[PDB]
């Protein structure tokens, strides 16, 4: 099951262009450069993930280009203020295809605790979001888990190989949600450690 | 000699393959993938100092490959050359021509 | 040997012709750099290895860099130059081109009447050039240093900002 | 085996092309560029003449020629920057204050 | 600038190079998620659940 | 078509092609190794999951940068914008083209040598200049003026730093340079030439600490060209430094390629250590150190080298 952007369609995938699509998706997902965009405390945990104690460099996501042209992924990590929302939209428009968006934190997800006059209630109001991370702030390993989720999201999506041959629309897989996938093991939890110890 | 024409062919192949490889990777990058203040005069001064000292450097380049054949007389001549060059450099430094921040 | 000389000479002639008839300063300087590379190739085909080395080191590596520096410093967007097209009107360029062509035929007629056994193309190394430079040409080197110093002093005195 | 006359013809062609660019161009920058072409063509002629006779005199005179060319380019660009700073244009026909 | 200042600066640059090399010769401080599971304290504030009594009915 | 001359010509062509392929893959794998070595210096691991030990990360980067959307700005000059990465790659590549890696293993045995290296660096400054102009951005224009001023201020003494080895060898040929190091490597007599050439080679490669932006408008394959040209240039400067100051391929026990590759890789590791350790100096002190200190040092070193050579020539 896939979704078009130029519509809910099926999988269109001879065998040579199939292997080409898997190789292109593998190269895209194994080399994702985030854009260095500092908004709020969620970016502090993002750069905490960037340091040596968590090693986001292992996933090939450590180049951290200061220009949106050289970046493939926008990590909106912070509150979406009304003054900063045109800046976010302009920086998103400056990025080039393929582009993916990770919302980091409850502010970027939905506005979070700041349902206030000067905060846009979520970055999905004006730019599309690929991965959402709950948390305030999400811990750095949660950001790396969201990076892995984006990696398997990219790994089966279909994009044109060239701009002159083939269908130019972009396919995005309707993935099974992590909630229903993890419900089998989350409900079975019965006992946890008592909060009186270290 | 066979060695010299072979070396010329190898150098020509190196130049051609390098230029064509960068051109081919530019073509491949263009082919693949779908679609959707007044400058001060200190830059001129620095570049002009580079030009003048580069010509004096070319004179020193010519001298350095024939130091043994020129003897001590060539050493004396290059000593006056380098002393004049260093006097010019000291003159440039002491008048603030090479200082960026005033 | 002669193939490289003829091809590089034709490339330099075409590049200089595109230099003198261009409006963009950066494109003109790029074609000038291409002509300098071609003339250095002509130098290397004739055995004057030091001449080509100093052509790309200094002429195409210092002087043209200075010209591009000045052009990008001025931010020349072709104000009253790109919108004029004055040199492309035949009433402006027919005269000087005819005069330069006449002088070219005169110089060519003078050139064609000289003894010419050809150029053997034996490579004159930089070692012999440096031997002659600091041998029979000592005062040339010292007074050329003096001339470079004078040009440096004048350009500093003129091109200050204050 | 390359004739000396062909190299001298190439040098003459470049010299008259640089002079034509010096004459027909009203910009001071293109005038300096044409001057650079002329002095480079003269240096090319000296190199061809020196290599015909098998002497280092042509390369030594080329070294002096490019020293002069670098210094003259520096001088002309300093004067061009002064002109553009104090008049805001590079029109060489407009700078005609004294005549007759 | 002073020559003593230049010598002191060269010495402190050499010291910086040497101590960065010594840091390179030290032990890694990286917790390798997800191969190494993240240790969370028992009162860590993560995913919210609803629980049951010892009798098995929902506590809410 | 069976003739020893054609066989030798084809063998030399294949040798040059092999040298070029090893150089470009070494530059790309050195970008990956720069990432890994920065991880090693900063008490971390770096990329080690894409393939065995992260060795397939470069292939992923190349596939992404090839299949990214190629972009040229709407209000920009197309020829200059396309031509800047061409220069940034090919200039310092053909600067490598003169380096002898082994006896009988050279691309061009030119009579000019490091003179040709100087031609290639003087051509290489045009990459920064053209990238600054063609971006149609005044911020990138000012950044390119600053970067080009730095590269000119250190190329003003790059060749004079190499002139000590030129004087002691007595010729411009690289084979004669590595033959003159049969007893004492040039790092011992030409130590001031060695440090000045190190500083100049660091500065002309736009590396730490002599850098800065004019890279912001490029993306996709052009940015990758600038990146791989930078790392290929670091390889070029390291190999030239090995062949000029550390004897090149000469060694007591190991085969000559083993010694040359070991010295080159040590200098690449020293490059990464320099990037990891030293901070960023300001512009005024950088240009003052480039002009007031290093250039008179090279002049005095050349004078002392000439005096020592003529004193030792009875
Ligand atoms: C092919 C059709 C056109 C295609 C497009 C243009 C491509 C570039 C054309 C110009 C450059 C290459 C010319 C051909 C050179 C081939 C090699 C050659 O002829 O070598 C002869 C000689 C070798 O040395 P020597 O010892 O004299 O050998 C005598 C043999 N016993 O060689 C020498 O002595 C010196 C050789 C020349 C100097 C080195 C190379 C200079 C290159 C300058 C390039 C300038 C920019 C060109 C830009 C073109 C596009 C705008
Ligand atoms: C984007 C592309 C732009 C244009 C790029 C260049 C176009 C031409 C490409 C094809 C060239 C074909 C090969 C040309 C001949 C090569 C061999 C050669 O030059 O041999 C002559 C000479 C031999 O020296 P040696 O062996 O010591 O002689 C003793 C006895 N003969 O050796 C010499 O004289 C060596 C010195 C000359 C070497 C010239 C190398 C190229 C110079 C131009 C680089 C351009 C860089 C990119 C553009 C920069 C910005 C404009
Ligand atoms: C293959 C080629 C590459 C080879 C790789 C290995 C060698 C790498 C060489 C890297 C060289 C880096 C040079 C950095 C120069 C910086 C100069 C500068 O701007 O210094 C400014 C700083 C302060 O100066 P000041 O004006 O007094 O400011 C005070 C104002 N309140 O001034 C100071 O703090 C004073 C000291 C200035 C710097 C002196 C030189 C230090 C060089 C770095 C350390 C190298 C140690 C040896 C490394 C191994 C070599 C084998
Ligand atoms: C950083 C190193 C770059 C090297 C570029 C050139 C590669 C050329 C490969 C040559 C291989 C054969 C060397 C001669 C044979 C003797 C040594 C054999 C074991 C390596
Ligand atoms: S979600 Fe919480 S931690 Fe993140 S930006 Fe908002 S307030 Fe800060």
């Amino acid at each position: 099951d896939y979704t078009l952007t130029r519509e809910i369609v099926t999988d269109p995938l001879n065998v040579f262009m199939g292997k080409l699509n898997d190789m292109v998706n593998w190269g895209r997902k194994n080399s994702i450069w985030p854009y260095n965009f500092g908004l709020s405390c969620c970016y502090v945990e993002m750069v905490t993930s960037f340091t040596a104690v968590h090693d986001v460099a292992r996933f090939g996501a450590e180049v951290l280009r200061a220009s949106p042209r050289q970046a493939d992924l926008m990590v909106v990590a912070g509150t979406c203020f009304t003054k900063m929302a045109p800046v976010i939209q302009r920086l998103y428009d400056q990025m080039l295809e393929p582009k993916w968006v990770i919302s980091m934190g409850a502010c970027a997800n939905s506005g979070g605790m700041y349902d206030i006059y000067s905060v846009v209630q979520g970055v999905d109001k004006f730019i599309p979001v690929d991965v959402y991370i709950p948390g305030c702030p999400p811990r750095p390993e949660a950001y790396m888990q969201a990076l892995m989720l984006l990696q398997e999201s990219i790994g089966k999506e279909r994009r044109p190989l060239s701009w002159v041959v083939g269908d130019q629309g972009v396919y995005r897989a309707n993935m099974q949600s992590e909630r229903e996938r993890k419900r089998g093991e989350r409900i079975a939890v019965t006992n946890l450690r008592t909060p009186d110890e270290i | 000699s066979t060695e010299v024409i072979a070396h010329h062919w190898a150098f020509a192949i190196f130049l051609i393959v390098a230029i064509g490889l960068c051109c081919l990777m530019l073509v491949g990058g263009w082919f693949l993938g779908g679609r959707a203040l007044r400058l001060s005069a200190k830059f001129y001064l620095v570049a002009m100092f580079f030009v003048i000292f580069d010509v004096e450097a070319l004179y020193l380049f010519a001298w350095s490959t024939s130091i043994r054949e020129s003897g001590w007389v060539g050493f004396v001549e290059a000593a006056i050359f380098i002393f004049v060059l260093l006097a010019g450099l000291v003159y440039l430094v002491r008048i603030g021509a090479l200082d960026w921040t005033p | 040997m002669e193939f490289a000389f003829y091809i590089c000479g034709l490339i330099a002639i075409l590049a200089t012709l595109r230099v003198i008839t261009h409006t963009n300063p950066v494109h003109a300087l790029l074609y000038l750099i291409i002509s300098l590379l071609a003339i250095s190739g002509v130098f290397f085909s004739l055995g004057a290895y030091f001449a080509g080395a100093l052509e790309i080191i200094v002429y195409a590596g210092a002087i043209m860099v200075l010209f591009v520096f000045v052009v990008m410093m001025l931010n020349l967007g072709g104000s009253e130059i790109e919108q004029e097209r004055q040199w492309l009107k035949p009433q402006v360029w027919i005269g000087p081109a005819i005069l330069s062509a006449i002088m070219l035929v005169v110089i060519v007629y003078a050139i064609l009447g000289v003894n010419d056994q050809g150029i053997d193309g034996t490579p004159i190394s930089a070692k012999a050039v440096g031997i002659t430079l600091f041998g029979p040409y000592v005062l040339a080197v010292e007074l050329a240093s003096m001339l470079l110093l004078a040009g440096l002093v004048v350009a500093f005195h003129v091109g200050r900002e204050e | 085996m390359i004739p000396l006359q062909h190299g001298l013809i190439l040098a003459a062609i470049l010299f008259v092309l640089g002079l034509t660019g010096l004459v027909i161009r009203r910009n001071l920058l293109f005038m300096l560029i044409g001057l650079e072409i002329m002095i480079n063509a003269s240096a090319l002629a000296f190199v061809v003449a020196g290599s015909y006779w098998g002497q280092t005199d042509g390369q030594v005179m080329y070294i002096l020629a490019i020293s002069l060319a670098a210094a003259e380019a520096s001088i002309g660009l300093a004067l061009l920057l002064q002109l553009h700073r104090r008049r805001q244009n590079l029109n060489i026909d407009s700078v005609s204050e004294m005549r007759g | 600038m002073t020559l003593k200042e230049l010598l002191v600066g060269f010495g402190t640059q050499v010291r910086s190079i040497w101590m960065i090399g010594l840091h390179a010769f030290a032990k890694r401080e990286t917790r390798m998620y997800p191969e190494e599971p993240v240790y969370l304290p028992p009162r860590y504030r993560g995913r919210i659940v609803l629980t049951r009594d010892p009798d098995g009915e929902e506590r809410c | 078509w069976i003739s020893p001359e054609l066989i030798e010509i084809l063998l030399t062509i294949l040798k040059a092609v092999v040298i070029l392929l090893v150089v470009v893959t070494c530059g790309a794998f050195m970008s990956f190794g720069e990432r890994r070595l920065l991880g090693l210096f900063q008490n971390r691991y770096g990329p080690n999951r894409v393939g065995w030990g992260g060795s397939l990360q470069l292939v992923a980067d190349m596939i992404k940068m090839f299949f990214k959307e190629d972009w040229i700005p709407k209000f920009s000059d197309r020829v200059i914008f396309t031509l800047a990465p061409m220069i940034a790659f090919t200039s310092l590549l053909l600067a490598f083209a003169i380096v002898p890696v082994s006896p009988g293993w050279v691309v061009a045995d030119l009579n000019i040598g490091i003179l040709f290296f100087l031609m290639m660096a003087g051509l290489a400054v045009y990459a920064v200049l053209f990238a600054g102009w063609s971006s149609n951005n005044k911020y990138s224009l000012l950044g390119a003026m600053r970067a080009s001023a730095q590269t000119l201020s250190y190329e003003v003494f790059l060749g004079l730093s190499l002139m000590g080895v030129v004087a002691q060898a007595g010729s411009f040929n690289m084979t004669d340079i590595v033959n003159s190091q049969a007893h004492v490597w040039n790092v011992i007599p030409q130590f001031f030439g060695f440090i000045t050439f190190a500083i100049a080679g660091v500065a002309v490669c736009h590396r730490h600490p002599f850098d800065q932006g004019y890279h912001i408008e490029y993306s996709g394959m052009k940015f990758g060209l600038f990146f791989v040209g930078e790392y290929i240039g670091i390889v070029t400067i390291s190999a030239l430094m090995v062949t000029l100051f550390f004897g090149g391929w000469q060694g007591p026990l190991l085969p000559p390629f083993i010694w040359f590759a070991l010295k080159t890789a040590f200098f690449m590791m020293m490059f990464i250590l320099i990037r990891a350790s030293l901070p960023r100096p300001r512009y005024d002190q950088v240009m003052s150190f480039g002009w007031k200190i290093c250039l008179p040092l090279t002049l005095i070193n050349l004078l002392v080298t000439a005096a020592v050579i003529l004193w030792q020539a009875q």
